[PDB]
C-alpha cells in the first residue's frame, strides 16, 4: 500500500488527548492520517510490558531541497526530551527474585501515568457517549487509604462507613454528615462561605462545625496543593460525594490492563471510520506557505510531502526553537513492584488509592494508587504501586522518602518489601497557550503530554476545544450509527 | 452467557473484514467495521461469537497491544491468488504470540483461511497451504470465499470450537471476578 498524498487531519503523537481529537476528526468524516514515531501507541500515556519498559528506560539513560522558494520549513524534534532523572533500583536477588519477575514480564503492563477514572466526569461521559467504552473493561477502587500517625488506615466512604466507625465520636460523625450535606449542594447557599472566597479551603474548614481531625479528612482524603481557594475545595468534595456509588463504593475505577488502553480506544473509534495509521514513522518538518503563513503540508521521514488542512502535534514533536520561551512544569513519578498490601486484610485483590501530605511546607502532596494482579498490570504475588506529585526536585528525592515509609528493601525483617522501583521526572506541558510558543502557523494546533491531576478532565477539554476549532458546528464524539 | 474473542489477522486485502461479514450477515459487498456478535451452537451450546476486525490498522503494520488481549482464537487469512500473502503467515502468527502473550502459546488455536477460491487464476496450491498449517501444530485449514459463500460458515464452526477450549481452559485458571463494563 502507499501514503495517500493528502489528508483533511495529521495528528503527530498517539498520546490520550491526540487520539480523542484523532477519533473524534474522523468520527465526523474528515480524513484523518494518525502517526507516531515510536512502534508502539500511546506516546507518554503508554504502559508497558516489563521488558518493554526497559527498553523504554535505554532511551533516557535532506527535505530542505523539496522547499520551493515561495515556502519555509519548520522543522520538528528528532529526540524526545519530556523525560528526565531516570533511576531504577532492584532490590531483589539478581521468595520472589528478578528472574522471577523478568519470566512473568509479560504479565505487567506498567503506566507511565498514574490516574483513576471518577464515575462521573468528562471521560467517563465521553466513553459512554461514543461508545468508545466497549472497548475496555475496568476495576473498582476499593479503598481510600490514609495515614494515622505513621500507620496507613482505610477512611469512611460510605454512611455504613460513618456509622460502623469506632474511630470517630458521635459528634463527630453529626458534624460530618451536617457538613458533607452541605458540600453536595453548597452552590446553594452562597452566603454560607461567600466571606471565605478570597481564602484558602483549609482556612475556610477552620471556621465549620467540624474537629481538626474531621478537617484533615476533607481536606486530604475527599477533596484532594494547599492553597487552593475554598470554592475550588467545594466543587471538589461535592464532585466526590456524587461519584460515590455509581459502580462501586469510592468514585474511582481503573481500566484493566492499565492506563495505556485509553488512547489506543480513542485510535480504534478514529482507524473504525477511516482514519490511517503509521506507527514507526516520523515526521521531518512541516511546510509553510511564505505568504499566507498557513502550514500546507508536512515532509515525513521518507521524504513524502503530504498535504492537509489542519495539522495537530502534542507538544514533544515541537523542536526546541519552535518551544525556546515556553515554561514547562514537572511531574515527579515512582513505579514500585511490591510482596504485598501497604493495608494487609484477608481479601488480597484490593485496589487502593493512598494520599499522602507534604510533611513540611515546600513540597507537594503525594498519590500512591495500589494495583493488585486482577487488575491485569502485575504478576501473582505483587503488587504494582504508583507514586506521583507535582515535582519539587528530582522525583527520586520527592519520592523515596514515601517509600521508605511504607516499604523494606530487604528479604529479613510489618512492611511489604519493595522488590523493584523506578522514578522519573516526566515534562508536564498542560495548559500552555499557543503564545508561548514561535511561529505556530493558525492551523497547527498543540495537544499537550499527561497533566498531574487525578482524572482526565484536561485531556478531555483540550480535545474538544480543538475539535470546535478544526469541526465547527459539529457533535463531539457522537456514538456509532 | 460465554463470550468468545476471536480476532482476524493477516495481509490487507485478502477478503478479512468481508469474511466477518459474510459469516455473521450472510452479505458480501462490492466503510465502518469494528466488531460483530453473533449467538452461535458449539457442540449443542451456545455461545456468543465476538469476532474482532482490524478496522484497517494493519495496512502500515499498526495493530497495537490492545487489540490482540483476551483473544480466544486467532484467524489467519491469505489470498489464493496472491502467494504474497501466504508467505506473510508466519509474521502474523508470531505477532499475535508477542501481542496476545497468551497461556501454552504453542496450543493456542490458530484457524487459516484461503479466501477467494471463486477467482479463477489461484496460484497457491491446497496441498502446499495444507503442508505450512501442518507444520504449525496442526492448524486447522479451510479454504473459503467470501463471494460465493463458501466454506465459510463451516470453518466457523471449528473456529468457534477452538475458541471455546481456549476460553474454558483461560476461564479454569482465572481466579478473579469478572471486570467491570460501562
Ligand atoms: N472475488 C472475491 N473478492 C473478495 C473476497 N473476499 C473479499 N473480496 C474483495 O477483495 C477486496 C478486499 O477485501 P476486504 O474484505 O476489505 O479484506 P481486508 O483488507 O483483508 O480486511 C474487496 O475489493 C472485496 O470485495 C472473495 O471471497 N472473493
Ligand atoms: C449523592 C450525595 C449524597 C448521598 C450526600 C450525603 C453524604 C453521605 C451519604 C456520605 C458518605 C460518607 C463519606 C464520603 C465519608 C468520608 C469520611 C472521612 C474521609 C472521615
Ligand atoms: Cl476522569
Ligand atoms: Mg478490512
Amino acid at each position: 500500500d502507499n501514503l495517500p498524498s493528502d489528508f483533511d487531519v495529521i495528528v503527530i503523537g498517539t498520546g490520550l488527548p491526540e487520539s480523542i481529537i484523532a477519533a473524534a476528526c474522523s468520527r465526523s468524516g474528515q480524513r484523518v492520517l494518525h502517526v507516531d514515531s515510536r512502534s508502539y501507541y500511546g506516546g507518554n500515556w503508554a504502559s508497558f510490558s516489563f521488558s518493554g519498559l526497559l527498553s523504554w528506560l535505554k532511551e533516557y539513560q535532506m527535505w530542505q531541497e523539496q522547499i520551493l522558494e515561495n515556502e519555509e520549513a519548520i522543522p520538528l524534534s528528532s529526540k524526545d526530551k519530556t523525560i528526565q532523572h531516570v533511576e531504577v533500583f532492584c532490590y531483589a536477588s539478581q521468595r520472589i527474585t528478578y528472574s522471577q519477575i523478568i519470566k512473568e514480564g509479560r504479565r505487567f503492563n506498567i503506566d507511565l501515568v498514574s490516574k483513576l477514572l471518577y464515575s462521573r466526569g468528562l471521560l467517563i461521559d465521553l466513553l459512554i457517549k461514543s461508545n468508545v467504552s466497549r472497548y475496555a473493561e475496568f476495576k473498582n477502587i476499593t479503598r481510600i487509604l490514609a495515614f494515622r500517625e505513621g500507620t496507613v488506615e482505610q477512611v469512611p466512604c460510605s454512611r455504613a462507613d460513618v456509622f460502623n466507625s469506632k474511630q470517630l465520636t458521635m459528634v463527630e460523625k453529626r458534624m460530618l454528615m451536617k457538613f458533607l450535606t452541605f458540600c453536595v449542594e453548597y452552590e446553594e447557599h452562597p452566603d454560607e462561605y461567600r466571606a471565605y472566597e478570597g481564602t484558602t479551603f483549609s482556612e475556610y474548614l477552620k471556621t465549620q462545625k467540624l474537629t481538626p481531625n474531621l478537617q484533615y479528612f476533607v481536606l486530604h482524603s475527599i477533596a484532594m496543593e494547599t492553597t487552593s481557594c475554598t470554592v475550588d475545595g467545594l466543587k471538589a468534595t461535592k464532585k466526590f460525594l456524587q461519584c460515590l456509588g455509581r459502580y462501586g463504593n469510592t468514585p474511582f475505577l481503573f481500566p484493566l490492563y492499565g492506563q495505556g488502553e485509553l488512547p489506543q480506544c480513542f485510535c480504534r473509534m478514529c482507524a473504525v471510520f477511516g482514519g490511517i495509521y503509521c506507527l514507526r514513522h516520523s515526521v521531518q518538518c512541516l511546510v509553510v506557505d511564505k505568504e499566507s503563513r498557513k502550514c500546507k503540508a508536512v515532509i515525513d521521514q521518507f521524504g513524502q510531502r503530504i498535504i492537509s488542512k489542519h495539522f495537530i502535534i502534542e507538544d514533544s514533536y515541537l523542536s526546541e526553537n519552535t518551544c525556546s520561551r515556553v515554561q514547562y512544569r514537572q511531574i515527579s513519578r515512582a513505579v514500585l513492584i511490591t510482596d504485598g498490601s501497604v493495608l494487609r486484610t484477608d481479601a488480597d485483590q484490593q485496589v487502593s488509592i493512598l494520599t499522602v501530605p507534604a510533611e513540611e511546607p515546600g513540597s507537594f502532596a503525594v498519590r500512591v494508587i495500589e494495583l493488585c494482579s486482577s487488575t491485569m498490570t502485575c504478576m501473582k504475588g505483587t503488587y504494582l504501586v504508583h507514586l506521583t506529585c507535582m515535582s519539587s526536585k528530582t522525583a527520586r528525592e520527592d519520592l523515596e522518602r514515601v517509600v521508605q515509609k511504607l516499604f523494606t528493601p530487604y528479604t529479613e525483617i510489618e512492611k511489604p518489601r519493595l522488590l523493584w522501583a523506578l522514578y522519573f521526572n516526566m515534562r508536564d506541558s498542560s495548559d500552555i497557550s499557543r503564545d508561548c510558543y514561535n511561529d505556530l502557523p493558525s492551523n497547527v494546533y498543540v495537544c499537550s503530554g499527561p497533566d498531574s491531576g487525578l482524572g482526565n478532565d484536561n485531556a478531555v477539554k483540550q480535545a474538544e476545544t480543538l475539535f470546535q476549532q478544526i469541526c465547527p458546528n459539529e457533535d463531539f464524539c457522537p456514538a456509532p450509527p | 452467557k460465554v463470550l468468545l474473542k476471536v480476532i482476524i489477522l493477516g495481509d490487507s486485502g485478502v477478503g478479512k473484514t468481508s469474511l466477518m461479514n459474510q459469516y455473521v450477515n450472510k452479505k458480501f459487498s462490492n466503510i465502518g467495521a469494528d466488531f460483530l456478535t453473533k449467538e452461535v451452537m458449539v457442540d449443542d451450546r451456545l455461545v456468543t461469537m465476538q469476532i474482532w476486525d482490524t478496522a484497517g490498522q494493519e495496512r502500515f503494520q499498526s495493530l497495537g497491544v490492545a487489540f490482540y488481549r483476551g483473544a480466544d482464537c486467532c484467524v489467519l487469512v491469505f489470498d489464493v491468488t496472491a502467494p504474497n500473502t501466504f508467505k506473510t503467515l508466519d509474521s502474523w502468527r508470531d505477532e499475535f504470540l508477542i501481542q496476545a502473550s497468551p497461556r501454552d502459546p504453542e496450543n493456542f488455536p490458530f484457524v487459516v483461511l484461503g479466501n477467494k477460491i471463486d477467482l479463477e487464476n489461484r496460484q497457491v496450491a491446497t496441498k502446499r497451504a495444507q503442508a505450512w498449517c501442518y507444520s504449525k501444530n496442526n492448524i486447522p485449514y479451510f479454504e473459503t470465499s467470501a463471494k460465493e459463500a463458501i466454506n465459510v460458515e463451516q470453518a466457523f464452526q471449528t473456529i468457534a470450537r477452538n475458541a471455546l477450549k481456549q476460553e474454558t481452559e483461560v476461564e479454569l485458571y482465572n481466579e478473579f471476578p469478572e471486570p467491570i463494563k460501562l
